[PDB]
């Protein structure tokens, strides 16, 4: 019936937990730009949200409310993932602060949209440069340039926001302004060329493509600069020992939450199963205990990170 | 679309993008 959507929500959550668990395998790079204290608050907030989801997961499987069960599962998955990222980020910060450790860095990931927009804009500009292009051809090139430069600027905005490195964060936005400014100028020359196709307006419209192509090339080159590539930190043995409380607790919470969701998936189908209700309460107990142990350890290392 | 609308769009995008923080 309406169980199918609940079953699939459980499958998605379990897959997502498996993905965030790799963050705990061997932290050697920062996840994001959060401070140690931001990580602390994030773990706090996400655990509140998780605690209410675990009650919603349990009550709605028992009472047969399949849409409310599915939404509890989706909520728990998002909170568990948020939690794990803040714990992996905190773990990294603990490990590299040991004086025998060496820093790592997140590589910037290049949007696949970049390549698409790049090729599209180049072909559209090459078209605008053909000495015999028509008013229909000029309209289609303008349509393609506008669509892909708008998408390029938004990819830059998002890439800027998820880059911790401040030089890369700044360049993504400067590139976005270069693209937007040169696109605005180009379409203005297209507007003039439209209906006045002299060699002089062709030359000007042709000249206006050069700044846009330079902006696009500069952006795609910077995205490949070696100084922004991922480098794994060298965590000292004393660094590793210090991140153990956070890492172990995060893993245990993930293991138990996975077992909780796997059990709730079956209880949503047939909730007349006392053995599985007691398994589920065991897992939920360990989820809570592990969160308590992780938060406690983070609060206590906290003076060293002020 | 039409050329007039494309011009409005990229000009409005330029106004928005030029205010973006680099920090």
């Amino acid at each position: 019936p309406f169980t199918k959507h609940g079953q699939k929500e459980c499958d998605n959550a379990l897959r997502q937990l498996e993905t965030v668990r790799e963050l705990l395998e061997n932290p050697v790079q920062p996840i994001n730009d959060m401070s140690y204290f931001g990580c602390l608050d994030s773990v706090m907030e996400n655990s509140k949200v998780l605690g209410e989801a675990m009650t919603g997961i349990s009550q709605n499987a028992k009472n047969g409310n399949l849409p409310e069960f599915g939404d509890a599962i989706a909520t728990a998955s998002k909170a568990l993932c948020g939690f794990t990222e803040a714990a992996a980020q905190a773990a990294y910060l603990v490990g590299v602060s040991d004086p025998n450790s060496q820093a790592g860095q997140q590589g910037l990931v290049e949007p696949t949209q970049f390549a698409r927009a790049n090729q599209a804009i180049q072909m559209a500009c090459q078209s605008l440069g053909e000495p015999g292009c028509t008013q229909a051809q000029v309209l289609s090139a303008a349509t393609i340039v506008a669509k892909h430069t708008s998408a390029l600027c938004n990819s830059c905005r998002l890439a800027s926001a998820r880059t911790a490195n401040p030089t890369a964060k700044r360049q993504f936005v400067q590139s976005a302004k270069e693209v937007a400014n040169s696109t605005a100028n180009l379409v203005k020359t297209i507007k003039a060329l439209d209906g006045d196709f002299t060699e002089e307006n062709r030359a000007q419209c042709r000249a206006a493509t050069a700044p846009l192509l330079e902006a696009v090339d500069n952006l795609s080159a910077f995205a490949s600069n070696p100084e922004f590539s991922s480098v794994p930190a060298q965590i000292s043995p004393e660094g590793r020992a210090a991140m153990e409380p956070i890492v172990i607790s995060a893993k245990t919470m993930l293991e138990s939450a996975g077992g909780l969701i796997q059990t709730a998936r079956a209880l949503a189908v047939n909730p007349r199963d006392p053995p599985r209700w007691s398994v589920l309460a065991g897992h939920s107990r360990t989820v809570s205990d592990s969160i308590k142990k992780l938060i406690t350890s983070m609060r206590d290392k906290a003076p060293g990170q002020l | 679309p039409e050329l007039d609308d494309i011009l409005y769009h990229v000009k409005g995008m330029q106004r928005i993008v030029n205010q973006w923080s680099e920090k």
